[PDB]
């Protein structure tokens, strides 16, 4: 019911990625319904998705569709790789790094979707912090403050080539193991 | 006859009655017999010294029952380090120096500190752990709190209101040993530094493990938007598992924040303003299950509506109830014709705290005043409909008993309106809080007023305070001023000074709290044409030297972006001018050059930089504070003759 | 019941007023360790105890040093916990807010501290947050 | 530990064989690198210290005669490097500290492998033909303010003159941290900065220098990078990042930090 109710919209927007859209629709539906991974014995609200594949604009509008459907809000545009535009490089935030931006956005918006572009090109520190947040359920900012993840939808755009383990570099294997789901976008 | 001719029993009884530490130190220098009496009858000691010279600890204080080790310099420094094999000697030294300790307060920077110091006193009854730093990483949860469980133990009271940890540590430690949890009579978990409050399951487990609790305070999350939020089931489990409860204090983590922008619904960008999973029937069952309740506090950040019937049941089912604190409880007083209802039926109340009640009107205030005729302390926050007439009539009704009044964040009640409303009890009120709001539209001796608390927005002046009505206060001794706001958008003030010289109108003023720590600005780099926090510190601290202050707690304004609360040059220079200062506590950071300014004060004795905020600086490379600087400053201060 | 002072003055007393004192209740009833006015004020306080009040307790204490110490000794002898407690509190009130020299001057106390002793005591006192 | 390591608050972090030395600018201390240090400890050994004028150091150890010239700071840096057995270090310095590091490298070339420069300038006072700093009047006003603060403190009054009271709007940002020290020490350091002139010495620098500047910076002109590139005696490279303010490594970490790591890791120059 939930699966299709968001699946037909995802198909409407990204119809060239029907199989991947169906897979992530199922995963998001069971995660929100509670049939997903658990942070140990206790249930967790945070959902981490890995969206591989070379289709970037399709991926972006696709997560936008999920944001507008399940939560009725716009996505938050955090990038980590060599994709910076005139919007992400915000000098208004002042003394905030990428991890600081992620932590501040999570704190201010505990109920939304988070799109992390190019996790492959992210710094080692950022990936380690993401692993720590996925393990402990709390993300640490640059100043040591701990912030609860709430149930924030987390989607990270990689570019390796359902995600096969053979196409993932060894350094990212643990992230794929710990992540709730991995989806490979078709070319 | 004189004291030396009197029997020593009456002399000891007299000496035990001296509570001021300065007077006790003075009396210990009178004669040999007085020295022995004072050393034998001293009960509470707050240790003052450095970690380096801990082995120079005096052994005279053999009869102290309450020991406070949380203020050992450097503040927050690890008392015991596992990297040092001789750190185990500190435990033996403390055990030998204070063998009769029953209440202990210690800064638990490291689990080794707990494991070494706490088990030294088997007869320990009350324990308070303090930690404003990051939680050390452990393999499991609650490992550091498991070190409290001793084979020989009667810890009765546990206080974690200032001990930062994960909310899953407490249930894990309490479930490890049933005897330790069953022996607990008091449990304080009202920590505002928690990232989020306790889950429903964590609350259930904590209450299940401790069936003999008499006082219970906890920071819980009641937002239904989260998963596992505390709700009706958690409160029912609290009532069922702990029938002996006398104090129940449940509050949202945001409700405990110092900044009003965190819990005020009007100051949040649409946050809150939604019903919580708490019903009138659930509150009825909870209150029915707690016959021995004396103090109740439910400070939620989510609205609970039509709570009147529950408060009516409170009077019948809780005869011993004396204090009620309600947060975002609506319909607490909805009078019809003239019949009292809601909180107005609790005639046994002595103090009532009210926050963010939409349904409250003037008639509701009149009903509360007429029904709760025994009220001695009244506090109202965020009521948009109450006016000067209703508050004044309520104060006139409670004229015989009301001595503590707080009126904050009331739109139609400014400073002038609040002072006019408190006219009937002007000659009897002892503690008073008002908001320094001068923009509200629409015989005078405060004879017994001793404490005044003020809240003012950043950039506003203090001069109109005297003209507002707080003119003649012959007995005013302590004033607390809290300043909040974001100054990154304000311009340079047109008036040079905040107006601390206005406080010269009160001749008995000797203690001050200047809380500017909630001001957000620029610390060392402003973008362009902006003003750093040094200008605002100068604006606020000009004229502080003219006041005859003897104690001063100062909170430097913070820069949230770079996470620093440093002292600035004008602030240190102006604080140096206070010649009569005896104690000076700065809740921030300051490097050696500015700290050495304070040696010019001849009467200065107690100086400390206390980073009692979350998160405290982690090490010496994170801020401008160094352990060597603190040691040098302490040595120089103790060198002064 | 009628008591008797040490000097020979005999004063009457009520029943609960006498029951206020543990020594009197446990035990003519001669009182050879007390004076006359000492009995007057102690029984007056016991009366007021049988019958907001801090003003009365304060205005009671508007007496000289020597008579206050006589009240000290009498309250200890007759064993009233309230009398001993508030009289000792009154005594400790003069202790607060005075330097050791002031206390010695106002209490007739001879200083027997050598400068090295006073210095060691001060060094010990520096370990306490006042 | 050692007296040098205690007088300068020297801290050692990280691991590996290559050592990175971080030198803060005047008016700040080693805490300004708190955002850059985590990116380095994984694969580099980080040495942090405070020069003697810093507010976090003991004011008694400050020698007014020695620290009236940059050579005192250069000798202090050399002593710190030799005490902790540091060779071929990568020095990352802020304004007016990279100059001292360059002088030290002139004295001891073997100690430095490369120099990373964050908004440097050999001379802060503009001349008729040299435009690489500020006019004499705008810094004379700052010197007057510092002298007034020192005079007021000597009399027991509060020093109430601030960098935000200057009207240049570039003096306010540049000299903001100059009021973060004891007024006499601040006056001595500011006079040393005013009298500094390393233009003759630029030819003797042989170690590679990586110069980093802010785009269209209003305080230190971008032409200073080209002047240094032309006059430095060794290899050099100039990079421009879109930042602003006196402390880009603290107020704009997301932009300054990647450039600093790129220049630290890249050695071709």
């Amino acid at each position: 019911d939930l699966f299709k109710k968001l699946l037909k919209g995802m198909t409407e927007k990204v119809w060239w990625q029907n199989d991947a859209a169906a897979a992530v629709a199922a995963t998001v539906s069971q995660c929100k319904l509670g049939n997903g991974k658990r942070r140990g014995v206790l249930s967790k609200g945070d959902v981490w998705l890995l969206f591989s594949g070379p289709d970037r604009v399709g991926k972006r509008k696709m997560v936008s569709a999920l944001s507008s459907l399940v939560y009725g809000t716009n996505p938050i545009m955090i990038q980590l790789g060599s994709r910076q535009d005139a919007g992400d490089g915000n000098s208004s935030f002042r003394g905030k790094t990428a991890l600081d931006k992620i932590a501040e956005t999570v704190k201010r918006s505990p109920f939304s979707v988070i799109l992390l572009e190019d996790i492959d090109e992210a710094d080692m520190l950022v990936r380690g912090s993401i692993k720590q947040a996925m393990d402990r359920g709390r993300i640490r900012d640059s100043h040591g403050r701990e912030i609860s993840l709430g149930n924030v939808i987390f989607v990270m755009t990689a570019s390796w080539h359902k995600l096969s383990l053979q196409c993932v570099p060894f350094a990212f294997h643990d992230m794929v193991s710990r992540v709730d789901d991995a989806v490979a976008f078709r070319a | 006859t004189a004291l030396n001719d009197l029997p020593d029993v009456i002399l000891s009884n007299i000496m035990a009655g001296v509570s001021d530490v300065r007077s006790r130190n003075s009396a210990s220098l009178v004669c040999h017999k007085w020295y022995l009496l004072e050393r034998a009858t001293r009960s509470a000691l707050t240790l003052r010294g450095n970690i380096r010279d801990l082995f120079m600890l005096p052994t005279c204080f053999q009869s102290t029952s309450h020991l406070d080790l949380s203020l050992i310099s450097p503040w927050g420094h690890p008392l015991t380090s596992a990297a040092d094999p001789d750190s185990a000697l500190i435990g033996h030294l403390l055990r030998h120096a204070f063998p009769s300790v029953t209440s202990l307060a210690i800064y638990a920077r490291d689990p080794s500190t707990i494991h070494i110091v706490v088990p030294q006193w088997p007869d320990l009854e009350r324990l308070k752990l303090v930690r404003w730093h990051q939680r050390p990483q452990t393999d499991a949860a609650g490992d550091e709190l498991k070190l409290l469980i001793s084979e020989c133990g009667t810890l009765k009271s546990l206080d974690l209101s200032s001990f930062y940890c994960w909310t899953d540590d407490v249930p894990a430690a309490l479930g490890s040993c049933p005897t330790f949890a069953a022996n607990l009579k008091s449990l304080n978990l009202l920590n505002s530094s928690f990232s989020e409050g306790f889950k429903s399951d964590e609350i259930k487990a904590i209450t299940k493990a401790c069936p003999n609790l008499r006082e219970f305070r906890a920071s819980c999350m009641f937002d239904p938007r989260y998963i596992g939020h505390a709700g009706d089931e958690a409160l029912v489990s609290i009532s069922v598992n702990c029938p002996k409860l006398e104090i129940l204090h449940l509050a949202d983590t945001n409700a405990l924040s110092s900044a009003r922008s965190d819990f005020d619904p009007d100051e949040r960008e649409g946050l809150g303003q939604e019903e919580a999973k708490i019903n009138a029937a659930t509150l009825i069952e909870v209150f029915s299950g707690l016959p021995l309740l004396e103090e109740l506090a439910l400070d939620l950040c989510n609205n609970v509506r039509d709570s009147g019937p529950a408060l009516e049941v409170l009077n019948s089912k809780c005869p011993k109830l004396k204090s009620v604190k309600l947060g975002q409880f609506h319909g607490i007083s909805l009078p019809v014709e003239s019949k009292l209802d809601g909180i107005a039926l609790c005639q046994g109340l002595e103090s009532l705290s009210i926050r963010n009640v939409d349904d409250l009107t003037d008639m509701g205030l009149i009903a509360i005043g007429r029904g709760c005729y025994r009220l001695a302390k009244f506090e109202v926050y965020g009521c948009k409909k109450i006016t000067v007439r209703g508050m004044r009539t309520m104060a006139s009704l409670l004229r015989k008993t009301l001595v503590d009044v707080k009126i904050a964040a009331c739109k139609k009640l400014g400073a002038v309106q609040s002072l006019k409303a408190l006219e009937p009890i002007q000659d009897r009120v002892e503690r008073l809080h008002i908001d320094c709001d001068w923009d509200c539209p629409d015989d005078k001796t405060w004879a017994r007023l001793r404490y005044v608390s003020l809240w003012i927005f950043v950039g506003q002046l203090l001069t109109p305070l005297v003209a507002a009505g707080l003119n003649d206060c012959p007995e005013l001794e302590e004033i607390s001023i809290k300043v909040e706001g974001d100054c990154r958008v304000l311009s340079r003030p047109t008036v040079r000074e905040f107006g601390l010289t206005t406080l010269l109108n009160y001749p008995k003023l000797s203690r001050m709290h200047l809380d500017c720590g909630d001001i957000n600005g620029y610390a060392h780099t402003a973008p362009s044409g902006q003003m750093d926090l040094s200008l605002w510190e100068r604006f606020y601290l000009i004229g502080v030297g003219h006041l005859g202050l003897t104690e001063l707690n100062y909170w430097p304004p913070q820069d949230r972006d770079v996470n620093q609360r440093s002292l600035s040059l004008p602030a240190a220079g102006l604080l140096q001018e206070c010649n009569r200062l005896r104690k000076l506590f700065i809740h921030g950071t300051a490097h050696e050059h500015f700290m050495m300014f304070f040696l010019r004060i001849e009467g200065l004795r107690d100086v400390q930089l206390r980073a009692d905020y979350y998160p405290a600086p982690e090490n010496d490379m994170s801020t401008e504070m160094r352990a060597d600087s603190c040691s040098r400053f302490e040595v120089a201060l103790n060198r002064r003759q | 019941i009628v008591l008797k002072s040490s000097d020979g003055e005999s004063f009457e007393v009520e029943e609960a007023v006498a029951l206020e004192s543990q020594t009197i209740a446990h035990m003519g009833v001669p009182l050879p360790n007390v004076t006359s006015k000492i009995l007057a004020k102690v029984i007056e306080y016991c009366k007021r105890h049988v019958e907001d009040l801090k003003a009365w307790d304060a205005d009671f204490m508007k007496i000289d040093q020597a008579t206050l110490f006589e009240l000290i000794l009498a309250a200890n002898y007759l064993n009233i916990k309230n009398l001993l407690d508030l009289t000792c509190q009154t005594v400790a009130d003069m202790i607060k807010g005075k330097t050791p020299e002031e206390i010695r001057t106002t209490f007739n106390i001879k200083n027997d501290f050598t400068p090295e002793e006073e210095e060691e005591v001060r060094r010990e006192n520096q370990w306490a947050f006042e | 530990m050692s007296s040098i390591g205690l007088a300068h608050n020297v801290t050692i972090l990280g691991s590996g064989e290559t050592t990175v030395v971080l030198g803060h600018g005047y008016g700040t201390d080693q805490s300004v690198w708190k955002l850059l240090v985590p990116y380095l400890v994984d694969d580099y050994k980080v040495l942090l210290y405070d020069h003697m004028g810093a507010g976090t150091t003991n004011p008694d150890y400050f020698d007014f005669d020695r620290y009236s010239s940059l050579e005192g700071y250069s000798y202090d840096l050399i002593a710190i490097l030799e005490e902790f057995q540091v060779s071929k270090c990568i020095y990352v310095g802020h304004s007016m500290s990279s100059m001292a590091a360059a002088v030290a490298s002139i004295f001891r070339p073997d100690l430095f492998h490369k120099l990373v420069m964050i908004s440097p300038t050999p001379r802060l006072i503009n001349t008729e033909e040299y435009y690489g700093g500020f006019e004499q009047k705008v810094m004379d006003e700052t010197l007057r303010s510092l002298d007034e603060n020192f005079k007021s403190l000597s009399l027991g009054t509060a020093p109430l003159l601030l960098a935000c009271d200057l009207e240049s709007a570039a003096m306010q940002e540049y000299c903001r941290t100059l009021f973060n020290m004891r007024p006499d020490i601040a006056c001595c350091i500011t006079r040393m900065i005013c009298g500094l002139d390393l233009r003759p010495y630029l030819g003797h620098v042989t170690v590679p220098c990586h110069i980093i500047q802010s785009s269209n910076d209003i305080m230190v002109p971008v032409a200073v990078g080209e002047y240094l590139r032309k006059n430095l005696g060794g290899p050099s490279v100039v990079e421009v990042m879109p930042t602003e303010g006196h402390l880009p490594h603290l107020s704009m970490p997301e932009v300054t930090i990647p450039v600093v790591l790129r220049h630290i890791r890249q050695d071709i120059t």
